[PDB]
RNA sequence: AGUAGUAACAAGAG
RNA sequence: UAUACCUCUGCUUC
């Protein structure tokens, strides 16, 4: 009798049972070296989308650079870049009259906005593209050298605080003949010593001034860095991901702000709205094009998914949407937000790595730099890399870059786009013909409804929505796409059955220990199992069964099963002598290998919370001790209920630097981290909320110190000896 | 601690780069050098914990004493290393180390403690105080709706917590000082007093803090209990396909109370309604109401809130009826007059077109706002008198401009500018009334000087004020400050005066079915009545099939005796009252059409029996009225198809499979033989029947317009579900 | 400024007074407001009284 | 401009819309059945179905794990002893000397009175390691000029064809044993009714996969995988011998360590994620190669001895392999329990339903049935060309295997063929609900899905599962097409 | 060898 | 050339 688990969709239909069709207990696939070939492959089909447009050599640059907006309609179903600007501003307008007062309205909230925002905004990039070193930094260190370097240009807008000043030094930093920067460079020091030679050299680091001539320094600003994406799921073969500098940051932010206060407004539109909502929105519009057509209408629904969609989205029109959609605000506005759509119509792409050539002979292997990577004959590349860098050439620079004037970088303009998806959902019908379209649209995702009387009209309404979206510069993957009678669908990975089902598989490899430390997983761990049984339909069998795997994992994660058990360890040792000491043993959490005490009704709360009162004095004392020393110095995704103890502490430092040339950073990062502990002792609140001022750093610390040794003299806590000491001290400084 | 501070300051200043870093830097820049380090983002921190586990010193000490008190090993055990650290540059050390720490470190100070992290312990309170009640299976619509998660102390916006926040804990570093130290001073004393003593690091106070001053809302799919302290035991309450009665401890508010009482009465009402004898149902049924803990008669009797249903159900059980309204924040009681909503279209004075709901008839009520009470007397637009008492200016304005819009009079419509039509925060329409309140209540100045002014009343208790709350002797038209400050039920709900005038409507209640505060319970066999529309929907059909043995056997036998059935009742109470009628008069005849015909489809039967409760209606012809799809009350997707399938009820022949709002079931084993090549045209229209196929001489496919006017014996085109085209006869 | 008014207002124990003081006398426990006008005084007293 | 553009713009340009029909679903995969190609071969980790555990009965609490290999291979000493090497099959490129002596140098090693679990760096175990084995790097500048460097042509997966060792591993890996595996902690009490009802269901859903094959399997692959990555991490320069073990429970309730072989530990050095560390795998068995051989050409088998089985006489074969991991895996080993909830979970939903619509806990009627209902029956699979009705628990334990080779053969072709054929599932739903379904590329869909099928068993299977699948509904549509017409 | 799969590891660095 | 059967490193990017 063979058994066939297919044979389960007999009996219980695909989407009741859609669980069981995702394998995400298995693992996702990783890159594996360079990604230059993926970078490339991008760089040649985005210009293979449009090459039928205009070519014509930027004067600023140098670079190759490629037009299709406005340029000849296709002839075929290949990827078209090719998007009419009239369509899209008809597009826009219909969006308008449909939905006056939200253009301006957005505008003015996204100005009054900016007008606030200060440049700390720009920390909480993550990953950015440093252009100093030319490698990708924390946000935070690739703003911070960004501005020391600026403040060797003559350029303090950051000195003032708001973002304006810093935009409008980075637009004037264009301007600048040659642009000076920091480099940091080593020098031997004889220390004294107690040493049989009376010395010792430490290689003291010291920054030197270094220039960028215009141009390179332009083609920097420009560049964005690229990198294979790893455990993508749900595909085969991997692909590249982008990263931007620091300048484009400032005026994206205004613009994903604008598309997001537009987008808020929109109904057709699944952006920012969280997955929860998602389901009440499109429930509802499903609901809508349900009962519109009783008299044997055929609503259909479409399940949509774009193709190629960043790289056939053209910089030029999203200058248009901003322009358009900008109408009623002021001139510098409009300047402001004009910038970051002209930024990527002339960007540049970095290429990676490299490739890498090995002889099996001599066992020898290197790696190939992107400007060296013509440096070589291409028949000693393989079959695929030859027939890539010969249509690579055209785009590719001296230095070992690709131009890429058309086309987006995975993941920049969500909202905007997801704005011009919508403006092609605003349209709804063409020719007056007898059916209505609508839908509801997420970046390269979409679901589209379509009304009429009888289905060969329907599939022309999708068939002119197709056209229609080819004139966006919009393109429908007619191969992942798939059309059928309103009832069911498929939306980014949610599933409607005259209804949405649960997906419980979606969330599951977010039960294991997330891995933030002892006191946080466990809080993680119990509110994962506490959402999802409300939220992605988890029995409390099921629930209860997850209470105990994770507890299993966690127990083996961090090495802390039960005080009474037998297994060894360097720390179960220990565990086992607090479990004969401690008297309410129950009161002991588990990474003190106590014993779980969480169930179905109290997985809100907190485990020390809980157990609180079962605690002996001596162990809550030590576990809660305030100025314990496992804690950092703490400063106000997902966020949890979490009481801070011994068990909320912070792993070491990645130690890889030290032995790299990148050493200098660790005593620049301890400079900063002395005065800003310092500073924090000065202003206890610097911690909670954000210090404001123009100021100096220091004034404020004399002035604070001053104010609290005068008040603490004349209050009575100081002596005459102290204050007259710490006026002295103060005297000098 | 100074001089400590400014000795460090000095040491720290000698440091060139330190100096030069205190003298360059900015204070807003601080926001950014303190961001600054070497570390990385952690993209698989998942797996980097579980491999750094495994290594000998992964964590990492801070620089102090209390380190310097762990000892480099303990009987053989590594705890510490010398090596520092890139960040803390203290020692590193084994996760050991902690668990040394808790078992002999230094037994700190946790005074305070409870009352820092008080915001959970009263999470354990409330769970520890609860009770439990019973556990029920069966259907549950679940609706999706943003809620409040936790439970706060007292609901601010971030920006105002943040604020009372600095003045607790950093009051000297505040700044500008705002106005909501003054509203919330005892908030601050308390908090203060509290958290006076404890050791506990400020950063983390300020954290419990703003978790129990800031809000966290969020969508979540609820059914009947919406309040904090219910929606944090949400995973328990409730699933698609059971549910679990849960009563939490600590105190409830009365406003939670007031919110779910309204509610249960329109839902006992809602349901009482189609039964004879509505009052012995909503009777029976508001006896052994409970709202979580508290019985309706007890809440109905406590709070003097109620709107309209609550009377109605007050009356029915015997207590006083507070005629009380709420418009946004004006507090309304009726004196006299009893006015009648109109729909009329208002021209308003910015210069657009709005329809709105004129209340005609004189009116006079006892009015409240906060702190500023009066009497209000008023006619069809018309504010025809204004007596109201002294009080705090904001109350006073906002009373007389709540009392001006709630008026309707055409000296308020005529005094708009600019628009008045904007959503909400989260995107939503407000109503024609409640955007003038929301508009009005901010932009007053067009009111007050389209309002117009008259004389003062020269009595000496009596006074008359000006635009800006101030005494005067042109008072504002109509407006006036004083210095001195048995009922029946009929058989169909509606209340009934001695002098024989009634003065509540039955049919006066709101028809929107919104989601309760607290626990809706029914203490009563047959819960289900008082459900939504696919609960009942599902139950009804699911008592069918349970029961059809029996039913589809009499269906032989007893003519009309099944179409009435105690459940269907229920199930009726779903359905548009002007539709009822004509869907049981079409139901009980294409029924009656296999009944004495010899055409049977059980799939059907099972699927039209519940539609046939209602008194039916036929056309003037004697006919019934044909139909595609039936209807039901709330959500478009809630209709049932006669000739396809729909998204309550649908059936697969394949299988034998009979889908009910997404349940399986299966009817193997209960069809008869012949049903194979049963053609549904014998079973789509009442008086029809299939003859042949589609014969394209006869056209196109005739809507119901079409074969409700057809003469009899005339045969038609018709189709039933997608690809299947039917000839059918009369 | 802030900072040192509240700080003073604070330790002496008294309100803080809500618009931004000029001078602080230590001996009086008051606050100091200065007013340069052109015209006359009396008229540019009674104006910061309100 | 929209409507004028569309007049202007060319007509080829469209979606070509075609509505789907049951024949036009060609059978996926057309190269799997082609007796052309070589058959997939086994390529997990570890043994699953033909594992072979020496069972030491214990107190049932943690001891060192070289002592309990060493107490397991003193009560089955003699295979232990068994040093004259009986070598039945051999992988093509191994070294039986090597291996055996490496086999040899684990099992003396691990039986010795010392503490270290260390082997010698010899020259076996440094071939079969794979000791400097990575190419030295050197200067661009080097590279540049010598012209005999190139870029190597990538290796692509095999085109491999469907084995039955696979559907015999989905056959056996979902029956029921004797033997219990699992290691949950324990919870709090139950308080509320909802918690009892989880609790009464845990009974009844928990054990029924515990006492089946794949959950020992899972938890073998779990905890040996937990030590692996310690080891891996904690002696990274060290060989070291590391015993494939995992505790189990029989019906009496009594506490047998199982060890089912012993692996040996590469060059651990493991920065990236990515980065390989190779694992040398002895395993125990009682599967006689030559039989199934299409299964084994990664193996090389040895016969060391004979055991009373089931009462009889059985052969024990060991079989040796050189395998390879890295960080990742080893993450996703540790966390490959959660295999349970995802096929809990998904029947769970099936008892809450029926309870929803009788209204009381339909478990134990699910499962045995009951007074008023009979048991809960599914299509579990095929018998000679025809259906077969099979248990909730069958049903149960089915998904949770498949979700165990989920894990165990998962890879970028799982992914692919997963999410490019659940398109394909989807519309043959809307099929086989009548919801009319239009398609616009299916030439596309279908070149998206055959792209991943290659040489991953499970897809290779899966394949075929879906084929004969879409076959038996194409029967069930007969019964459709000529309804009421 | 092997892991693995469109490119890598099978230690790297001073 | 040497120190170097030494030293540093395991997400730290060139």
């Amino acid at each position: 009798m063979n058994i066939n688990p297919y044979f389960l969709f007999i009996d219980v239909p695909i989407q009741a049972a859609i669980s069981t069709t995702f394998p995400y207990t298995g693992v996702p696939p990783y890159s594996h070296g360079t990604g230059t070939g993926y970078t490339i492959d991008t760089v040649i089909r985005t210009h293979e989308y449009s090459n039928k447009g205009k070519q014509y050599i930027s004067d600023v640059t140098g670079c190759t650079m490629v037009d299709p907006t406005n340029g000849p309609l296709p002839e075929d179903n290949e990827p078209s870049a090719y998007a009419q600007l009239d369509c899209v501003l008809e597009a826009l307008d219909r969006m308008d009259e449909e939905h006056p007062g939200l253009f301006q309205a957005a505008s003015q909230n996204a100005m009054e906005t900016l007008m606030v925002t200060t440049v700390d905004k720009l920390t909480q990039g993550r990953q950015t593209f440093d252009w100093t070193v030319c490698r990708n930094q924390p946000a935070a260190t690739a703003l911070n050298t960004t501005i020391t370097s600026f403040r060797l240009n003559d350029l303090n807008g950051a000195d003032k605080g708001g973002l304006i000043p810093f935009c409008q030094d980075i637009i004037d930093s264009l301007d600048r003949p040659e642009m000076t920067f920091f480099s940091v460079k080593n020098i031997k020091k004889k220390l004294p010593a107690k040493n049989r030679k009376g010395f010792l050299i430490k290689r003291i680091p010291m920054k030197v001034k270094d220039k960028i001539t215009k141009v390179e320094y332009i083609k920097r600003a420009l560049s964005l860095n690229t990198m294979t994406k790893d455990a993508e799921r749900g595909k085969l073969k991997r692909r590249a991901i982008a990263t931007a500098g620091i300048q484009i940051r400032g005026f994206v932010l205004v613009v994903e702000n604008l598309a997001k206060n537009i987008c808020e407004n929109l109904e057709q539109s699944g952006l920012p709205v969280g997955g929860n909502e998602k389901k009440a929105k499109l429930s509802n519009a499903v609901a809508k094009m349900l009962s519109n057509c009783p008299p044997g209408g055929i609503s259909m629904t479409v399940t949509g998914d774009n193709t190629k969609w960043n790289e056939c989205l053209n910089p030029r029109i999203f200058l248009a949407m901003t322009e358009r959609i900008t109408r009623d605000s002021p001139i510098w506005f409009r300047d402001f937000c004009s910038i970051a759509p002209v930024l990527f119509s002339n960007k540049i792409a970095r290429l990676g790595k490299g490739f890498m050539i090995t002889s099996k002979t001599k066992r020898l292997k290197a790696q190939i730099p992107c400007p060296d990577l013509f440096s070589i004959p291409l028949e000693r590349y393989n079959e695929e890399t030859r027939a890539k860098l010969k249509k690579l050439k055209p785009f590719f620079n001296e230095e070992g870059t690709a131009s890429l004037s058309p086309g987006m970088m995975m993941g920049m303009f969500n909202m905007l786009s997801t704005v011009l998806g919508v403006a092609a959902l605003g349209i709804k019908n063409i020719g007056n013909k007898e059916y209505l379209w609508d839908g509801l649209q997420s970046s390269d995702d979409f679901a589209l409804f379509v009304n009429a009387k009888d289905e060969e009209t329907c599939m022309e309404g999708i068939n002119d929505f197709y056209r229609t979206c080819k004139l966006l510069g919009i393109n429908m993957s007619k191969k992942k796409s798939y059309c059928n009678e309103t009832g069911m669908f498929e939306f980014t990975s949610m599933f409607y059955r005259d209804g949405f089902v649960s997906n419980f598989a979606m969330e599951l490899p977010s039960f294991g220990v997330a891995g933030v430390n002892e006191s946080a997983d466990m809080a993680i761990g119990m509110t994962i199992i506490k959402n999802n049984m409300i939220n992605n339909g988890m029995g409390p069998a099921t629930a209860q069964t997850a209470i105990q795997l994770f507890i299993a994992d966690y127990r083996y994660t961090y090495k802390c099963h039960r005080g009474d058990s037998k297994v060894e360890g360097k720390r179960m040792k220990i565990i086992k002598e607090l479990w004969e000491n401690t008297k309410g043993r129950d009161g002991l959490l588990v990474a003190d290998g106590g014993p779980n005490i969480y169930n179905l009704r109290n997985l809100h709360i907190p485990e020390i919370v809980l157990k609180y009162n079962l605690m002996d004095p001596e162990y809550k004392g030590r576990l809660l001790h305030p100025q314990n020393p496992f804690v950092g110095h703490l400063s106000i995704k997902m966020d949890y209920d979490a009481v801070s103890g011994t068990h909320s502490w912070r792993t070491k430092r990645n130690r890889s630097i030290l032995n790299t040339d990148q050493r200098n950073m660790i005593l620049e990062e301890q400079c900063y981290a002395k005065c800003c502990n310092l500073f924090e002792a000065c202003f206890n609140s610097a911690s909670y909320r954000k210090p404001v001022g123009q100021h100096s750093m220091l004034e404020a610390m004399a002035h604070r110190l001053r104010m609290d040794a005068r008040l603490d003299y004349e209050s009575g806590r100081m002596s005459k000896d102290d204050f007259e000491k710490a006026m002295a001290h103060l005297g000098e400084i | 601690m100074t001089l400590a501070k400014i000795e460090l300051l000095k040491q720290l200043l000698r440091d060139n780069e330190a100096k030069t870093v205190l003298k360059q830097t900015t204070v807003d820049q601080y926001n950014i050098i303190r961001k600054f380090n070497t570390s990385r983002i952690e993209k698989n921190p998942s797996l980097r914990m579980k491999w750094a586990m495994c290594s000998n010193f992964p964590l990492a000490l801070t620089k102090g004493d209390m380190a310097n008190r762990i000892p480099l090993e303990y009987k053989g055990i590594q705890l510490k290393t010398n090596a520092e650290d890139i960040g803390t540059k203290g020692q590193m050390c084994s996760i050991a180390a902690v668990t040394w720490w808790n078992t002999y470190g230094p037994i700190g100070d946790t005074e305070g403690f409870e009352r820092v992290y008080e915001s959970f312990f009263l999470r354990k309170m409330r769970l520890d105080n609860a009770t439990w009640g019973r556990i029920t299976f069966g259907p549950v619509e679940r609706v999706r709706k943003r809620v409040l998660l936790n439970p706060l102390t007292k609901e601010m916006p971030p920006d105002e917590a943040s604020n009372v926040i600095m003045e607790i804990l950093f009051p000297k570093e505040a700044g500008i000082p705002r106005e909501s130290t003054w509203i919330h001073r005892e908030l601050i004393k308390e908090k203060r007093e509290k958290l006076k003593g404890t050791m506990i690091t400020p950063i983390v106070l300020a954290y419990m803090l703003e978790r129990e001053l800031v809000a966290r809302r969020r969508f979540l799919p609820v059914a009947g209990a919406t309040s904090a302290e219910f929606i944090e035991m949400l995973h328990c309450l409730q699933g698609e396909n059971w549910r679990q009665i849960y009563h939490p401890g600590g105190n409830k508010l009365t406003e939670s109370r007031s919110q779910s009482m309204i509610v249960a009465c329109r839902k006992i009402i809602r349901r009482s309604i189609v039964a004879s004898n509505p009052l012995e149902l909503a009777v029976e049924i508001a006896n052994k109401t409970v709202i979580d803990t508290e019985p309706l008669k007890s809440c109905l009797a406590a709070i003097d809130g109620g709107d309209v249903a609550c009377d109605i159900i007050r009356a029915a059980l015997g207590l006083k009826i507070r005629q009380r309204q709420r418009f946004g924040r004006l507090e309304l009681k009726r004196i006299s007059g009893r006015g009648f909503k109109n729909d009329e279209e208002i021209l308003i004075g910015n210069g657009t077109i709005q329809k709105i709901g004129i209340w005609d008839g004189e009116e006079e009520f006892h009015v409240r706002c906060g702190e500023c009470r009066g009497i209000l007397k008023k006619s069809k637009m018309k504010l025809e008198k204004l007596l109201i008492n002294s009080a705090k200016k904001e109350d006073m304005r906002d009373l007389i401009i709540l009392c001006m819009v709630f008026s309707q009079d055409t000296r308020m419509f005529q005094g708009v500018r600019g628009e008045i039509n904007f959503l909400n925060r989260a995107g939503q329409l407000l109503s024609p009334m409640y955007q003038l309140q929301r508009y009005f209540l901010n932009r007053s100045n067009d009111l007050f000087d389209q309002w117009g002014y008259e004389e003062s009343p020269k009595a000496s208790e009596l006074h008359g004020i000006n635009e800006s709350m101030n005494a005067s002797d042109y008072t504002l038209k109509g407006v006036v400050v004083t210095r001195n400050v048995k009922v029946s039920i009929t058989k169909n709900l509606s209340l009934i005066k001695r002098t024989g005038e009634v003065i509540m409507g039955a049919n006066d209640v709101s028809e929107l079915e919104s989601q309760a505060q607290l626990m809706i319970t029914y203490d009563t066999p047959k819960m289900w009545e008082m459900g939504t529309t696919k609960e009942l929907v599902q139950n009804t059909y699911q008592w069918v099939l349970k029961n059809l043995v029996t039913l589809k056997a009499q269906f032989l036998l007893g003519k009309e005796d099944m179409f009435q059935w105690d459940a269907f009742e229920a199930f009726e109470s779903i359905i548009p009252q002007k539709m009822a009628g004509q869907y049981s008069g079409f139901a009980r005849a294409v029924l009656k059409q296999m009944r004495d015909q010899e055409v049977m489809k059980t799939d059907q039967f099972i699927k039209l029996l519940p539609f046939c409760f209602s008194p039916p209606k036929l056309r003037s012809n004697g006919e019934p009225y044909q139909f595609l799809k039936l209807v039901l009350k709330g959500g478009g997707e809630n209709f049932i198809e006669v000739r396809k399938g729909s998204p309550l009820f649908s059936y697969n022949p394949q299988t034998e499979v009979l889908t009910i709002c997404g349940r399986m079931m299966s009817l193997k084993g209960k069809i008869e033989d012949e049903e194979r090549n049963r053609s549904m045209g014998n079973a789509v229209l009442a008086g029809f029947l299939v003859s042949g196929k589609y014969d394209p001489d006869l056209g196109d496919f005739k809507t119901i317009e079409e074969l409700e006017k057809l003469k009899p014996g005339e045969k038609a085109n018709i189709l039933l579900y997608q690809g299947k085209p039917v000839k059918v006869v009369k | 400024a802030w900072m040192v008014q509240r700080s003073l207002a604070q330790e002496h124990g008294i309100e803080t007074p809500k618009y931004l003081a000029d001078l602080f006398d230590y001996k009086t426990k008051r606050f100091i407001e200065v007013g340069i006008t052109k015209g006359l005084a009396d008229d540019y007293f009674w104006k910061k009284k309100e | 401009a929209i409507e004028r553009n569309l007049a202007r713009m060319s007509p080829l340009v469209s979606v070509t819309p075609k509505k789907l029909t049951w024949e036009d679903l060609r059978p996926i995969g057309p190269h799997i059945y082609n007796h052309e190609l070589p058959e997939v071969p086994y390529n997990a980790f570890l043994l699953m179905s033909d594992e072979l555990g020496l069972a030491n009965m214990t107190e049932g609490k943690s001891k060192k794990p070289k002592t309990l290999a060493k107490e397991c291979l003193e009560k089955y000493s003699t295979l232990r002893d068994q040093t004259d090497p009986i070598l039945i099959m051999k992988s093509e490129k191994a070294n039986e000397n090597f291996l055996w002596k490496l086999w040899r140098d684990c099992v003396n090693t691990i039986s010795n009175e010392e503490m270290s679990n260390e082997l010698q760096k010899t020259n076996y175990a440094k071939w079969a390691t794979g000791d400097g084995l990575t190419y030295q790097k050197i200067m661009k500048e080097v590279a540049i000029d010598d012209e005999t460097m190139c870029q190597e042509e990538p290796k692509i997966p095999n085109k491999c064809r469907v084995a039955a060792w696979v559907q015999t591993e989905m056959n056996l890996l979902s029956t029921l044993t004797s033997k219990r595996a699992l290691d949950l902690p324990e919870i709090g009490p139950d308080v509320a009714p909802v918690e009892h009802v989880g609790s009464e269901r845990r009974k009844y859903f928990v054990n029924e996969i515990n006492y089946c094959k794949a959950s020992t399997v899972m938890m073998k692959y779990v905890l040996f995988h937990t030590s692996l990555l310690n080891e891996s991490n904690a002696s990274m320069g060290k060989y070291k011998v590391i015993p494939i073990t995992n505790r189990v429970v029989n019906e009496k309730g009594e506490s047998f360590d199982m060890l089912y072989g012993l692996a040996v530990k590469g060059q651990s050095h493991l920065r990236g994620d990515t980065d390989v560390v190779t694992v040398v795998t002895f395993e125990f068995s009682s599967t006689d190669p030559r039989v199934d051989s299409g299964k084994w050409p990664k193996y090389t088998v040895f016969r060391i001895g004979s055991l009373f089985v089931s009462g009889r006489e059985k052969s024990v074969y060991l079989y040796c392999r050189v395998n390879g991991t890295n960080k990742i895996q080893m993450k996703w080993g540790m966390e490959a329990r959660r295999c349970l909830l995802q096929s809990m979970q998904q029947m769970e939903a099936i008892v809450e339903q029926e309870s929803s619509i009788q209204g009381y806990d339909m478990t134990k009627a699910c499962f045995k049935g009951d007074r008023v209902n009979s048991p809960k029956t599914f299509s579990i699979g095929t018998q000679e060309g025809k259906l077969v009705k099979g248990s909730f628990g069958k049903a149960l334990r089915v998904i949770f295997t498949k979700c165990l080779m989920h894990y165990v053969f998962g890879n970028a072709q799982l992914e692919g063929f997963s999410a490019e054929s659940r398109r394909l599932l989807l519309l043959i739903q809307a099929l086989k609900d009548r919801k009319g379904p239009w398609v616009f590329d299916l030439e596309g869909m279908y070149s998206g899905i055959e792209e991943c099928i290659s040489n991953n068993p499970w897809v290779i299977q899966s394949a075929y599962w879906f084929n004969e699948w879409l076959g038996f509904e194409k029967e069930g549509s007969k019964v459709l097409e000529s309804v009421d017409e």
